[PDB]
């Protein structure tokens, strides 16, 4: 990213950030999924 | 975390697999501190 | 569009269980619940530990199909749903409790009540004709003789899912269609920690 | 339009149970206890099934006779014991003698006895489908129990004739709840829904779907 | 909707170049231009006979593929794209001025300029994503350190097309999909004939 | 009366830890505490749940002893308060994290900290004299370099009692006279659970 380009020429940075998805699939593709976020202290989930 | 729930449902005569591109960004209360010297170059 | 069981709001986060997959030979599901949510969450813990509790629900039923597969789902809110065992006498345990992962029905015909499917709809009730639409709404106030019950011993009603036309589709198409659940708690109380 | 109602379509009084004190023959007992039991026929108990919740009042009639159906006067006394009270060991024993059980002392030549019955339960409305363990348990609420109706001629030692008698119940002030569907397969137990392996059908049958 | 690079609209007809076929397996393309309208049309011979110009441009590039088809694209817009020769050094002139036909990307990762086609987003972009939409339109202004310049030398930006993810379909549907590219020059002025 | 540190209330239930008994041979005692309340009570679970937790205390001492016991203790809150090994070097954990029933000292001269007892009244202090009154109440405040940090990790201060003049009883008397703390948070927050 260029977010982590930029973040190599400081040495500390602080704030909140972004992520998003595209779905590429097909036009008559249907289904679901499931996006977690785990805190910093927290191992990940095992389970959904 | 991603996970699949349910299943990827498709009719007759269309491609079973698919793609996701994820796209990261900086927010507007984002800050930078001090500075450095990359170790990319 | 929501519907609102016998007109009266439960005035005084959201809970996706497990995805079910509807196959074309699958006779349907019942989750009967107070209880799906007891082994489940921060609402599941207040169920254990306080000794009464009044709460309404809002249950969203929803299904992921193409345009190619056909098939249609009845889907009903029944008070004080009660299992029979059928003779060659007493439902076992797994069968008045299903869990948060539901039971499915031996005898969809009767409901496994001894009452008729036909007459079904005289509950709150919703259709899912995979060509009109893929969700169902419901909203159930909190109906009982008491002001305040116990959330293990007594299941107020169940939610009952029956695939009145069987699924069929073409060769190639996907084989299951999956049926997912999704449990808001509305207007929860708890008394006796 | 009035004639549909809940109100008129629970009315009329109907026969509720049938029992006999029975001292004339290797039976000297009597006396009979008999446990109010609104469901004992099943075509009465098709009909509150229609409902989940129901709150009433009870009226109830004693119709008294011998066997050959002469009503000579002799008397008799008819007991209510109400939920939670203990019943009669026996003719004589001290428990026809407790002033908090309601009795009627109506001879046989006399118009059938009738009193009136109020709402017994703790709940707000009687429930006649319940889910969930109270404390073989499964579906039975103990609040339902109206108490019971002892009945026994008064005499000091073995009268030789049987007396029979029929109960007749009228619900009264009637107030139903969430409707319900009519039951489609034969009962076999008493208490639970349980129904025979063999699923009869609703709709009787014909030749083909054209006629 | 419309893409206007920098903010800036190019204050001071349609030209359509022939198709590329998309097939599963293409690498993507660039045209690197003032440069595709050099040797055609009335635009061509206004660039070749006077000494200087100054224009910006209007570029729109378009899909035709059905609902059974999938697979993305990346459209850009780069200013001063400049080509690199791979060691085992200069590009030839076939890859530095492409004509109207363009040319075809040898490592598409690289974009050919060594630098990482992630962050190719920071240039002016659209996404074509066969199921949302099959169109994309970018307005550009002419960006040059002076007033004006030559056609024939200078290329102040290119305009690159990387299907980042690959094209499929099933068996008996077509196997290429057509991409055509149209282009009106906005505000073109001339000097020195 | 009541004491109330360095001036400031905590602004942004009552916990009883058991009892000790205070023997003429005693050295006294520290409880060095976010930490006391981590593994007891509701407030024991948020601190194990959430990532930053901001919270001021109120400590309450209270020694139960006749009119012809003798004796005095000092009461102090001391902010960081870091243990030192004396040679013939590290603390054991059990020492630097004495757990909900505390530490009993092995040098009350120094407070372990290398740091004369003398001096110790510089820090929030109260005198309990058990012919003066029984009792001790200190308020103390969140001191911090940081807003927030972790419950686990960081101890943002001790709690001190050090019986300075020992007990004395003529015989008949109880040997050991009860010393007992209750702890109620005032103003605690978390973040990131």
């Amino acid at each position: 990213t260029m977010v982590g380009q930029i973040c190599r020429y400081y040495t500390q940075w602080s704030g909140s950030l972004k992520v998003t998805f595209m779905f590429t699939g097909s036009f008559m593709a249907t289904g679901k999924m499931l996006i977690a976020y785990t805190p910093p202290g927290s191992a990940q989930p095992a389970t959904r | 975390t991603i996970w699949y729930q349910t299943n990827f449902v498709v009719p007759p005569d269309t491609p079973t697999e698919a793609n996701i591109i994820a796209l990261g960004a900086a927010q507007k209360n984002f800050t930078l501190k001090l500075c450095k010297d990359t170790d990319e170059i | 569009n929501i519907v609102l069981s016998y007109g009266e709001w439960p005035e005084y986060r959201f809970y996706t269980l497990s995805t079910k997959s509807w196959k074309t030979e699958s006779t349907g599901w019942y989750w009967k619940f107070p209880d799906v949510l007891n082994d489940t969450g921060v609402f599941g813990q207040n169920a254990q530990f306080h000794y009464l509790y009044r709460s309404g629900f809002c249950m969203h039923v929803q299904c992921n199909a193409s345009k190619f597969h056909q098939g249609a789902l009845l889907v009903a809110a029944i008070p004080e749903f009660v299992i029979a065992a059928s003779s060659p006498l007493y439902p076992d345990f797994a069968h008045t409790n299903p869990g948060k992962d539901g039971q499915e029905f031996r005898d969809p015909y009767v409901l496994d009540a001894g009452i008729p499917l036909s007459q079904a709809l005289v509950f709150p009730h919703q259709w899912i004709n995979l060509r009109t639409n893929n969700c169902a709404t419901i909203i159930m106030p909190y109906v009982n003789a008491l002001p305040f019950d116990s959330a293990l011993n007594h299941s107020n009603f169940g939610l009952v899912v029956i695939p009145i036309s069987p699924l069929k589709y073409c060769n190639g198409a996907t084989t299951e269609v999956p049926v997912t659940l999704t449990i808001a708690p509305l207007n929860s109380e708890f008394s006796g920690l | 339009v009035n004639e549909a109602s809940v109100e008129h379509f629970y009315s009329r009084a109907g026969l509720v149970g049938v029992v006999e004190v029975k001292d004339s023959g290797t039976s000297l007992d009597g006396y009979t206890v008999w446990p109010i039991d609104v469901m004992g026929f099943v075509q009465q108990r098709r009909k509150l099934e229609l409902s989940t919740y129901m709150r009433f009042d009870a009226e109830f009639t004693f119709v008294s006779n011998l066997s050959n159906s002469t009503t000579p006067g002799m008397l008799l006394q008819y007991m209510y014991v109400p939920p939670g009270a203990p019943k009669p060991d026996g003719r004589k024993s001290y428990q026809w003698q407790t002033a908090t059980n309601p009795s009627v002392f109506a001879k046989l030549s006399d118009p059938p006895p009738q009193v009136s019955v109020p709402f017994m339960s703790p709940a707000t409305a009687y429930q006649w489908f319940y889910d969930g363990y109270p404390t073989l348990q499964y579906g039975q609420c103990p609040n339902n129990m109206m108490g019971h109706f002892a009945i026994r001629t008064v005499s000091e030692s073995t009268t030789g004739k049987n007396v029979h008698v029929r109960v007749y119940m009228r619900i009264k002030h009637v107030r139903a709840w969430v409707p319900r569907p009519l039951r489609s397969q034969a009962y076999m137990v008493k208490n639970y829904p349980t129904y025979s392996q063999t699923i009869t059908n609703t709709a009787t049958d014909r030749a083909s779907i054209t006629t």
